[PDB]
RNA sequence: UCUUAAGGUAGCCAAAUGCCUCGUCAUCUAAUUAGUGACGCGCAUGAAUGAAUUAACGAGAUUCCCACUGUCCCUGUCUA
RNA sequence: GCUCUGAGGACUGACAGUCGACUCAGAACUGGUACGGACAAGGGGAAUCCGACUGUUUAAUUAAAACAAAGCAUUGCGAUGGUCCUCGCGGAUGCUGACGCAAU
RNA sequence: AGAAGUCCAUUGAACCUUAUCAUUUAGAGGAAGCAGAAGUCGUAACAAGGUUUCCGUAGGUGAACCUGCGGAAGGAUCAUUG
RNA sequence: UAGGAUAGGGGCCUACCAUGGUGGUGACGGGUGACGGAGAAUUAGGGUUCGAUUCCGGAGAGGGAGCCUGAGAAACGGCUACCACAUCCAAGGAAGGCAGCAGGCGCGCAAAUUACCCAAUCCUGACACGGGGAGGUAGUGACAAUAAAUAACAAUACCGGGCGCAUUAGUGUCUGGUAAUUGGAAUGAGUACAAUCUAAAUCCCUUAACGAGGAUCCAUUGGAGGGCAAGUCUGGUGCCAGCAGCCGCGGUAAUUCCAGCUCCAAUAGCGUAUAUUUAAGUUGUUGCAGUUAAAAAGCUCGUAGUUGGACCUUGGGCCGGCCGGCAUCGCGCUCCUAGCCCGGCAUCGUUACUUUGAAGAAAUUAGAGUGCUCAAAGCAAGCCAUCGCUCUGGAUACAUUAGCAUGGGAUAACAUCAUAGGAUUCCGGUCCUAUUGUGUUGGCCUUCGGGAUCGGAGUAAUGAUUAAUAGGGACAGUCGGGGGCAUUCGUAUUUCAUAGUCAGAGGUGAAAUUCUUGGAUUUAUGAAAGACGAACAACUGCGAAAGCAUUUGCCAAGGAUGUUUUCAUUAAUCAAGAACGAAAGUUGGGGGCUCGAAGACGAUCAGAUACCGUCCUAGUCUCAACCAUAAACGAUGCCGACCAGGGAUCGGCGGAUGUUGCUUAUAGGACUCCGCCGGCACCUUAUGAGAAAUCAAAGUCUUUGGGUUCCGGGGGGAGUAUGGUCGCAAGGCUGAAACUUAAAGGAAUUGA
């Protein structure tokens, strides 16, 4: 079981450094690869429209959820981008701006959309709850 | 328990409770250090000397009647082992077995053994050399090792 | 090997818990007798026997019934007469009954009797 | 399905073995019938007729690169 | 190149006397930056193909990727025998013997 | 006293050749994993899954797999005083 | 060491000499999206993450390098040079450095003014006096924090429950709501004379006349299946669009989509996104888990690490109301503190622990006081006859460690009196300094003071804890299919040979390939070869695990038991390191019986590369050398303690009569009864544990700590890529990430 000793203040902090590294949380944070996802640790990030797309959904539903794939100024990578709510993808037009915000799950694909991590929520920038509310139209 | 094999006996000597020795050990204290140093003299170890008191002169111990144990009336006499007992035995014991071993090179359970005889040397070693009864440079080497001993 | 105030904690715990009367302890110590003192003193075990014949030695507790538990914080901590405090809860029912018996330089005594003298040490065990 | 005594297995390759042939792709190049790495329906590779590799070696065959130079641009001149 | 410094020993009576041909470090100064000053004296690297290497080979056009090679394998033979020579009588391996002779 | 210049030093940027370390990125082809879709072929496994299952190792086969030598039961036996 | 240089120590540098310094307690190197700290968030405790930032310390001025002036600079709002960048040019040259304030480009998810002022705080100058983009003020400011509007009160009214009776009424009491209902009240948002504020303006705090009819002076953000509080509303859409963080909704009666009404939650805020803390006892020191779910190394030895048995007086007390002070059977005091001969005094082991104290930068944190209106704050402020000033405050706490100091001396390390070189009041010898008798400086010396050495007499209780239901070692009789070398033996199988006899035999559910009148199978006899050691053989022994069965001998070892033997802590577990490690496998000799991966055939089959059968290679066996893995299994590391019952059985031992197909009689040996150890187990039971199956050890765990090692953190990817390293090779040891996914898995229950 456990080492009690009472000299052995350096055998349990060696094990407890060691073995934090099984958790994958802290491996995922204190790894550093964070700073090779397309992010490179932002919070949201700025990029241009090259097409949309759609893509199938998940075997329990069927669909074609409508994404764009975009590329980021930041950085250069491509990625696939959600186009959140019912005919609001139309305000999204090819080379336009928009801002990649997390589409929720902590950098996890969410619900039955395959391989799409990242949602748009600015296009031109006006906020694209404001075209699909009608409250400010680019 | 038994450190070299998972034995867990606790088979052993279990010592009276008086100390003071029993009525019928009348015997002379001064004639039991010669009679130690007779036996130590004839070339003998102290378990060969309780035994043999223990057995023909009936001595029940040695400490009972002088106060003195067999090792420390020796060394007040001056006939210590010059290599302390066990580690004598031991020596003599890996002595032994490396003889048959180099007659027998397929003998894997005695290299096994030897290996753990040798272990044993050279912890005795270690606690006699922190205990100053053997020079702090002695060192069992299995070369000469069998001149020391037998 | 041994670490002694175990082999005796743990088999008094054993015996009671089973509801024996007389138990005995293969091993003894200052430590012990000045344990099982404490367990009396404060009224948690009745008188007991201390076989010395010629030998580590030996004791027999006769026991009451009365106390729940003891147990040996192997693992001596130390103790100032601060985080008696935060050890009075940690280990015990309640903030009522119950004594965490610390070794100090006025010999092996109580939490209370340990707060009282102003003293701190280290933490031998506890019963309750 | 016909057929054989057995239907070329492990590997290997336009190889000193590939007619087609200057094969197709990549690299080397400003430009490459050359070189190398691949691909293999292999005219006609293939297992002591030995297969595939392989450090060191080599007055052995080839290819690129650095320094070097009258080899050349492009000839001149000196000596026996 | 020149002028030096230092280290490295022998013999005789931890020191003194005498002797010692050579090697190795370092510094100064100096020159038309010349110093292995004549001579003597490896060009180097990245890869392929072949043969393992050393060795031998067509004297007088082929020096090799060819042959030999170690290694591996196969075959025959126990003496009244195997391989071979002789016109014959006889002989080689054999002053040998299977860890041997012989044939690939 | 003193400037230009100059000398031998010391610090020394900066450029250049080579080696080397690290972080990215190209590559004909080779070969992994994942996922999708309404595909082809089989029946390996789960019942004694119709050859009991599986574990180490070796070889072979379109693929699952098979077979040998050894092990186990997580076996289909807690049992021969019948 | 000698020196140089510096303000100065110093390999800071030089010359010479030496070869050292560091490292499993992690050196060196590598990463850091790393300036350090005070501190920030979260916090039951423990902790986890963060710290560019206004306070302190350091560093830097585009990158480096070098300098002058000066007390102070290797200074950049100073210079010199180079590199990058760039400006003016009259074409020669010259001038540069916003990580100062403001601003512009660019980068990016992401950050305000090219404003005013020295009036406050402080600095600076030759200085009451100038300057201060330090600093303060005004402007943008939903970074965060505070207080806090958007209505209140009434009776009428269709009503709606008691209560006036409750009956049978009816209306009636807190006013509950739909009331643009009806009504007079109140007010600030806003506007505005002013005043005050201000360095000048401005915000605020005050306030003249304005400033309310519920449409307006209008409150939103997210939802209404569950988790999660709130629609079995109404239309559209039809597995489409879409929602949905997860589960899921949607395929024509959608509470989930899209919308209207209604409702809910928070409300001047609320969602989304990433990072991070809690949840998370899913990082577990407090506090996890390893039989079967992820997970005990194959096994043992082992160095450092961690951990370590018992014992040594504060044992009885007077004392005065926890202690002062006190005696016994308190090794000394000459010196300070030193009593009306006297407590309580120095130097002749270290620490760790704890107590008290010092010293601890402020801001922060807690916390006191105080009516800024409260508040977040702030460090103010309060009464006088609120008339010529009184009372003042501006506390305290913490501060983990390291360091300094006093007292405690249980607990635990380190250290160490058996060779006595030990302790002890004394005596003089080896030799030296010198003071008051050197009134001066002093200086060798007579009894004298002190080293240091030094011999002998003296005394003392003369100086070593027991022998662990720890360990080693010894001796005795045993025990074992434990090991090695040699060795006898057994039938059987194969082939052979000899002899007989004649149509089959081998194989299967069935066949054939196969052997067979060159006599197969079958019978007996003999030989040869090489493997295997039946039955006895077990819920049995030995072994560290792997494993180990014919006989006898030799060789060496081993547990247990027995012991009034010895040593005395010598011990436990163990990163590095080391031995053994089944089968298969690899290299090379020996052998080549049986079996047999590969391979070939014969059947089966849709096929059959397999199951079945026949032939058969390597292999199977021995030796020499490797390999280093197994479901290497008890899927249960090792040492130790306690806890429940019983009979079996193996080994040893002790005690009992009662008979031997034994024995010169007893003893012994075989058997029976009882009891101790020590094994492998086994059976019933919870009073226990657990997810349970199950477990008497997997128990003595939320009432959680005996020690120690290894190891797991959802499932895959994957024991894969790579790097290293051992190996001849197969391989072994070490060993990720991307990306994928919402389950994978365990135990038991019903069914099928
Ligand atoms: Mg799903
Ligand atoms: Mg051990
Ligand atoms: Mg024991
Ligand atoms: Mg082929
Ligand atoms: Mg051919
Ligand atoms: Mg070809
Ligand atoms: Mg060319
Ligand atoms: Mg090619
Ligand atoms: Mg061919
Ligand atoms: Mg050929
Ligand atoms: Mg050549
Ligand atoms: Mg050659
Ligand atoms: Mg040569
Ligand atoms: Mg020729
Ligand atoms: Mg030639
Ligand atoms: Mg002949
Ligand atoms: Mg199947
Ligand atoms: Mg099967
Ligand atoms: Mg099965
Ligand atoms: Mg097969
Ligand atoms: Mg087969
Ligand atoms: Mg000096
Ligand atoms: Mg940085
Ligand atoms: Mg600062
Ligand atoms: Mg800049
Ligand atoms: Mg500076
Ligand atoms: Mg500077
Ligand atoms: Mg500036
Ligand atoms: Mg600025
Ligand atoms: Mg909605
Ligand atoms: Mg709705
Ligand atoms: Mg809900
Ligand atoms: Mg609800
Ligand atoms: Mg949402
Ligand atoms: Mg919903
Ligand atoms: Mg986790
Ligand atoms: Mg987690
Ligand atoms: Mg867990
Ligand atoms: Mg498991
Ligand atoms: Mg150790
Ligand atoms: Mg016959
Ligand atoms: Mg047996
Ligand atoms: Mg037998
Ligand atoms: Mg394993
Ligand atoms: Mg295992
Ligand atoms: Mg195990
Ligand atoms: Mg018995
Ligand atoms: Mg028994
Ligand atoms: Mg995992
Ligand atoms: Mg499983
Ligand atoms: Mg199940």
């Amino acid at each position: 079981g456990k080492t009690r000793g009472m000299g052995a203040g350096r055998k349990l902090k060696t094990h407890r450094r060691n073995q934090r590294w099984a958790d994958k949380a802290y491996k995922k944070s204190h790894l550093g690869n964070e700073w090779k996802k397309p992010f490179a640790g932002s919070s949201h990030a700025k990029g241009i429209v090259l097409e949309k797309i759609g893509i199938e959904a998940k075997q329990p539903n069927s669909a074609i959820r409508k994404c764009a794939r975009v590329q980021l100024v930041k950085n250069g990578k491509k990625i696939a981008a959600f186009v959140p709510n019912d005919g609001c993808l139309n305000f999204i037009e090819e080379n336009d701006e928009v801002l990649i915000a997390g589409f929720g799950r902590k950098g996890h694909a969410v619900g039955d959309i395959p391989g799409v991590r990242f949602k748009v929520v600015k296009v031109s920038g006006v906020s694209l709850l404001a075209l699909f509310k009608e409250k400010k139209e680019k | 328990g038994r450190m070299h094999s998972r034995g867990k006996g606790i088979s052993s000597s279990a010592l009276p409770y008086k100390r003071t020795p029993p009525s019928w050990v009348k015997t002379a204290v001064a004639d039991v250090d010669e009679l130690i140093t007779k036996a130590a003299k004839k070339g003998q170890m102290p378990s060969q000397i309780g035994v043999l008191l223990r057995d023909q002169h009936g001595i029940p111990l040695v400490k009972s009647v002088t106060g003195s144990k067999i090792l420390r009336i020796l060394k007040a006499h001056g006939l210590a082992p010059e290599i302390p007992e066990d580690l004598y035995f031991l020596i003599k014991k890996a002595v032994a077995i490396r003889k048959h071993l180099e007659r027998n090179r397929k003998d894997k359970d005695s290299k096994f053994r030897l290996i753990l005889v040798e272990s044993r040397i050279h912890r005795l070693a270690r606690y006699y050399k922190r205990t100053k009864k053997l020079p702090p440079t002695w060192k069992y080497e299995s070369a000469t090792a069998s001149t020391l001993v037998a | 090997g041994r670490r002694i105030l175990n082999d005796a904690l743990r088999t008094m715990v054993n015996a009671e818990r089973r509801g024996k009367a007389t138990a005995q302890l293969q091993p003894i110590s200052g430590v012990m007798i000045s344990f099982l003192n404490i367990m009396k003193h404060r009224g948690y075990i009745k008188n007991f026997e201390v076989f010395d014949p010629h030998r580590v030695g030996k004791i027999t507790v006769e026991l009451q019934g009365r106390i729940k538990d003891c147990k040996a914080l192997t693992y001596r901590q130390d103790l100032r007469a601060t985080e008696i405090e935060k050890y009075r809860t940690r280990m015990l029912p309640t903030r009522q009954w119950g004594y965490v018996v610390v070794t100090t330089p006025n010999g092996v005594l109580d939490h209370e009797e340990a707060i009282r003298q102003n003293v701190g040490g280290q933490v031998l065990g506890y019963f309750h």
